[PDB]
């Protein structure tokens, strides 16, 4: 259901950006095809097919534009298994490889920092995001978009008092129609802090749009 | 009959640009980006 939400909702950068490297490959140690070695350990046939099965499963789930092109086993492991993984994406012509673990019901599991590149935001998180990302922002202070933002700036040191709550509730209302159409507000609360007296928490209720 | 002189021709100086006056982009990124205050944590050095 995840696919389901991420594709109606869209991807995108995360927020604030994050950036990672993987793990080099050790690519000296892969120079046997799997099939072939277990094939001669004479592991038995219909455990091949069980045994890539789960190895598709497990990549899949990881990337599922992957399609794998072939698959290799570490000659410092002859029976906890390390397999270097080669996929393409698609109908692409960029090959990736990728390390895991196969464990004799087969499982496979693949290493923990494996990705290459930033975080990325999927369906409602990415709407999520985007509702912060406003909040955050005051107007002028994106370059030839001065007018986007929500400006919560301007309420403040005001006497918190009822025209001020209300001011700031229907404030909201107005930037998050304005900038954001794929959330839709449902109920905005404004209180104020009993530690902190000089302090107002908003909490601001969201759901996405169509999603009855 | 009055004398000629001739000058040599010039193209005249024109007005000098500062266009080798360069200033950082990250400096017109909002400031929840963290990029203008000093950096003290990971994720604002890895952005710079």
């Amino acid at each position: 259901t995840n696919k389901i939400l991420a594709d109606i909702y869209g991807r995108g950068w995360a927020f604030p950006p994050q950036f990672f490297i993987g793990e080099r490959i050790p690519y000296e140690d892969y120079s046997s095809d799997l099939n072939k070695y277990l094939s001669e350990k004479k592991i038995e046939a219909e455990q091949i097919v069980k045994i890539q099965a789960c190895i598709k499963e497990s990549v899949m789930c990881y990337d599922f534009h992957a399609k794998i092109t072939s698959t290799q086993v570490s000659k410092q492991t002859n029976l906890p298994l390390n397999i270097l993984v080669t996929y393409t994406l698609g109908d692409s012509e960029i090959s990736q490889k990728i390390q895991g673990v196969l464990r004799v019901p087969p499982q496979f599991s693949i290493k923990d920092n494996s990705r290459t590149g930033i975080a990325i935001a999927e369906g409602t998180q990415n709407v999520l995001q985007s509702i912060n990302i406003l909040f955050l922002t005051e107007p002028g202070e994106r370059i030839m978009r001065e007018d986007y933002g929500c400006g919560l700036n301007d309420y403040l040191f005001a006497n918190i008092s009822d025209e001020l709550m209300t001011d700031i509730q229907t404030h909201i209302e107005e930037r998050v129609l304005r900038y954001e159409p794929r959330a839709e507000i449902t109920s905005i609360q404004v209180n104020q802090r009993t530690n902190l007296p000089s302090t107002l928490h908003v909490q601001v209720t969201y759901a996405l749009r169509g999603s009855d | 009959e009055p004398l000629i002189e001739t000058q040599p021709e010039l193209l005249n100086w024109g007005k000098h640009r500062k266009v080798l006056d360069y200033y950082p982009v990250s400096n017109k990124l909002p400031a929840c980006y963290g990029l203008q205050t000093y950096a003290e944590t990971q994720q604002q050095v890895h952005l710079h």
